[PDB]
């Protein structure tokens, strides 16, 4: 009949266009973006430039959509797992959250609250082979606080003196040191502030090497 | 706080005073339920293949 | 040597067929690098089903027992299986070093219209020079030794004329083979400068190695005596001509152990 | 005061959680003793849908049980009809994370949600073309997790922010809302009358809720994690629940409490969906191992198993007429079973 051929017809154009936007979507660079409120992932956001916010930006004629779900304050067990497949999770962290306090609880350091959720993400199920970018914003902050005030406060073991240098690494490294996965990801930290102007250049290496290594991967050299 | 102890009280209360009928009944009603419509469950009992749809039936 | 050619037989058809069903049942499989697998894939198959059968037959009898147009439709077809394998073993070189050098460029240029566009073009180069230049005479030679066997049915040797070994040789597999060292050094540089950023030294040479020297021990040492030939003809037994023959007929056995070794390979085939 | 009413609860508590133990004359499988079983149920696979480019999340039959819709997250909201497997419309999505679908009784609407905390609700017959979007309704804290119908203009929805709501579509204001669960409220089923409607949440317990009043009517317990599947029985006096502690239970409107549990030592993984069959005597529930089991529904005995799939069974329902079984997965393929 003449109806059938129609639907037939309907059916095949319709995964002609299908497989072009597959095609097409298959070309791009997936990030998702994580940090508590006051980390400073709006800074990163405008500097790379209700529910959950899609960021499209280009570099070197490279399409990168970055997904913050900051805006959903829910259970993440639940909708986590839609993630899985992003190129990488950009993770920020305020330096200068170390000698502050969460308002909600006791006397929690958002410092340890950053700590917990990195460890929770990091070594989750579903991104075991995603790679992480790590921000470590609020430097230029961070090195007068120090300067001032002790890192005693949050961290009550800690072997050096009083320096920004020497703080920084020591931070870097305890965020480091929370992935067990030592072999089959890797982190790319980056100390930023509000006028760093090479973020975007960080992240585009970042996502090169991690393309590279995927690609060589899955030859067999690596 | 003490408005959400009072509206969770007062719904264990309303919860509370309802009449509810043993549990012979209510198994005995499932049963009954599903023994009438018995005959009437493709999937329950296969149907021949002249009047499935996903078989072999005439469509349009 | 009449049982040693069965289970050679059954294994290149085996590991080529399953490849097959393997990019062909499961959805996971249906990447770019894996129409060029497709590609390799079928032409061993053709290879293990036609090619390799007849020669044996020929190997095993001592005369060729099909008349001249099927014996010279067996080597043309031969020339073409092996090129277009060899080849084929080229693009899919050409794809990783495209790939690791420079993956954004690759996303998106590459793509399926264009990979079908060079397999094609891969396949039709392979049947110009294979079956052109054999099935229009073009390929004999002016001496006399091998009038005979140009003219008597029970002979179906491989004895050529220079222009057309030295053609043949240097479309099949020798700038094949600069091209594969090339591309593959360059590789093993890229991931060397990778692995400086943080065994896996040694696991990329070692794969590498395999995937190169499984070819060259393959196949060189037959292109080599198939031009020492044409200088002098006598300088080389005929027997060892034959036999590096089937030495580089073997890699159609060897190439889907090397070029499936991917977790998603072994799955499907659990699965199968 | 807080302790002064916290104990007056637990009283309460006490006194319902006595008067169901008073209630209990006999257990099902002690009414179900002769009932002779179902057999080994066969069923096989007919027609399978492709065209997906992503894991699917939901899906939901027409009430002409031909047409069906199932959501990806590529993007993409797929309605096909089963009959000819040939692809009816392809819609794209402003979010490509969507969680949940609906299909009008009348067939004239289609909805779908997720992270984006908006119901989008489209047109398939505007007036001169395809599709266009009908409406968005954004007034919930939470991803939408599940939705259904009750008319043209009425729709419930479900979110993560532990409440439920009525909407009205052509004015796209919440004309009720419910609240008291304690966790993400992961799916709901209306009643066949449209009267009253189940909700299970991340609290390890189910409400059941009248539309017209909008109160919690009962609350039913007994599991011990995440409640992610719910389901009427046919004659809308009980439902079934599956949650991530491996079991699915049956539950009673009129008793109140706990009548049969349908589980197995060598079933670990989590349910992900459950449905019923036209007469209510098998219960079918896609489960996380991949495959999708079938329960007898009076005698709690396994008869049948559809395994079909490579990954987790995210959608599975069943048509009015009861003739087949859809099944989703995250392998991107949809199954129609028989
Ligand atoms: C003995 C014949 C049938 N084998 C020919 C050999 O496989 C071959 C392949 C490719 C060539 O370019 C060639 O000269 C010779």
């Amino acid at each position: 009949s003449a109806e059938d051929k129609a639907a037939v017809e309907r059916s095949k154009m319709i995964d002609r266009n299908l497989r072009e936007d597959g095609e097409k979507a298959a070309r791009e660079v997936k990030l998702l973006l994580l940090g508590a409120g006051e980390s400073g992932k709006s800074t990163i956001v405008k500097q790379m430039k209700t529910g959950i916010v899609e960021t499209h930006f280009t570099f070197k004629d490279l399409h990168f959509k970055m997904f913050d779900v900051g805006a959903q304050r829910s259970e993440r067990k639940k909708w986590i797992h839609c993630f899985e497949g992003v190129t990488a999770i950009i993770f920020c962290v305020a330096l200068s959250d170390y000698d502050l306090v969460l308002a909600e609880d006791e006397e929690m350091n958002r410092m340890h609250e950053s700590m917990k959720l990195f460890d929770s993400i990091c070594n989750n199920k579903w991104f075991t082979d995603t790679s992480i970018i790590l921000f470590l914003n609020k430097k230029d902050l961070f090195e007068e606080k120090i300067k001032k005030s002790p890192l005693t406060i949050c961290y009550p073991e800690y072997a050096g003196s009083n320096t920004y240098e020497e703080a920084a690494a020591y931070i870097q490294c305890q965020f480091e040191d929370l992935n067990k996965r030592k072999d089959t990801k890797e982190i790319y930290t980056h100390f930023t502030c509000a006028t760093d102007t090479k973020n975007v250049q960080f992240v585009f290496d970042a996502v090169t090497d991690v393309i590279i290594k995927n690609n060589l991967k899955d030859c067999g050299l690596f | 706080s003490i408005a959400q102890a009072r509206k969770l009280v007062e719904q264990l209360k309303m919860e509370a005073n309802i009449d509810r009928i043993k549990v012979s009944k209510a198994a005995a009603d499932l049963m009954a339920y599903c023994e009438a419509h018995a005959k009437e469950d493709p999937l329950l009992t296969p149907v021949p293949a002249s009047e499935n749809p996903f078989r072999e039936k005439k469509f349009f | 040597m009449s049982l040693l050619m069965a289970l050679v037989v059954l294994l290149i058809v085996a590991g080529n067929v399953l490849v097959i069903a393997a990019i062909g049942s499961t959805q996971r499989l249906q990447t770019l690098t894996n129409l060029f697998i497709t590609s390799l894939a079928c032409a061993d198959l053709v290879v293990g089903l036609l090619v390799v059968p007849f020669g044996a037959t020929l190997v095993v009898r001592g005369t060729w027992l099909w008349g001249s147009f099927l014996c010279e439709l067996w080597t043309s077809l031969d020339v073409l299986c092996v090129t277009a394998s060899i080849e084929t073993l080229c693009v899919i070189a050409i794809d990783r070093y495209l790939a690791i050098t420079s993956p954004f460029r690759y996303q998106s240029l590459m793509t399926r219209a264009r990979a079908k566009v060079i397999i094609c073009t891969v396949w039709a180069i392979s049947a110009l020079v294979s079956f052109l230049p054999i099935m229009m005479h073009w390929w004999r030679d002016e001496d006399p030794q091998a009038l005979k066997c140009y003219q008597d049915p029970g002979c179906c040797d491989f004895v050529t004329n220079r222009a057309y070994a030295i053609a043949s040789s240097i479309i099949s597999f020798y700038i094949p083979l600069l091209i594969m060292i090339f591309v593959y050094l360059r590789v093993y540089r890229e991931a060397k400068e990778q692995i400086r950023k943080i065994f896996r030294e040694h696991k990329a040479l070692k794969t590498l190695g395999i995937i190169m020297g499984v070819f060259t021990l393959c196949w060189l040492p037959f292109f080599l005596v198939n031009i020492v030939n044409v200088f002098n003809r006598d300088l080389v037994p005929d027997w060892l001509f034959v036999f590096f023959n089937w030495l580089g007929y073997a890699n159609s056995a060897f190439n889907p152990i090397i070029y499936c070794r991917s977790p998603d390979f072994r799955k499907a085939f659990k699965r199968l | 005061e807080l302790d002064q009413l916290r104990q007056e609860a637990e009283q309460l508590k006490n006194q319902i959680r006595d008067a169901r133990k008073a209630c209990a004359d006999a257990t099902l499988s002690q009414i179900t003793n002769n009932i002779d079983p179902v057999g080994r149920i066969q069923m096989r696979t007919r027609r399978t849908l492709r065209g997906h480019l992503a894991k699917i999340y939901a899906m939901h039959w027409g009430t002409d049980s031909r047409l069906l819709v199932s959501a990806s997250q590529d993007g993409k909201l797929i309605i096909w009809d089963s009959y000819t497997t040939n692809k009816v419309h392809a819609i794209p999505l402003r979010s490509s994370w969507v969680m949940t679908c609906a299909y009008a009784p009348s067939g004239n609407y289609v909805a779908c949600g997720g992270l984006d905390n908006i119901c989008s609700i489209y047109n398939l017959k505007t007036r001169e073309g395809n599709v266009r979007v009908s409406r968005e309704l954004a007034g919930h804290t939470g991803y939408l997790s599940c939705c259904r119908f009750l008319d043209d203009n009425q729709i419930v929805t479900s979110s993560g922010d532990t409440t439920c709501a009525l909407w009205d579509i052509e004015t796209g204001q919440q004309t009720t809302t419910f609240t008291g669960h304690t966790g993400d409220v992961m799916s709901l089923s209306l009643a066949p009358d449209t009267r009253l409607f189940v909700s299970g949440a991340c609290d390890a317990s189910a409400k059941l809720w009248d539309v017209r009043e909008g109160m919690c009517r009962q609350t039913f317990t007994g599991h011990e994690s995440d409640i992610n599947a719910i389901c009427f029985f046919p004659n809308g006096n009980a439902f079934a629940t599956g949650s991530d502690d491996a079991t699915c239970r049956l539950f009673d409107l009129r008793a109140d409490q706990e009548l049969m549990t349908y589980s197995h030592d060598n079933i670990i993984c989590g349910i992900t969906s459950v449905s019923f069959s036209k007469s209510g005597r098998l219960l079918l529930a896609g489960y996380d191992d991949f495959n999708c089991n079938v329960w007898d529904a009076l005698k709690a005995d396994r008869a049948g198993v559809l395994a079909g799939h490579d990954n987790r069974v995210s959608c599975l329902g069943v048509t009015d007429d009861g003739m087949a079984v859809a099944t989703g997965s995250w392998d991107s393929f949809l199954k129609i079973w028989n």
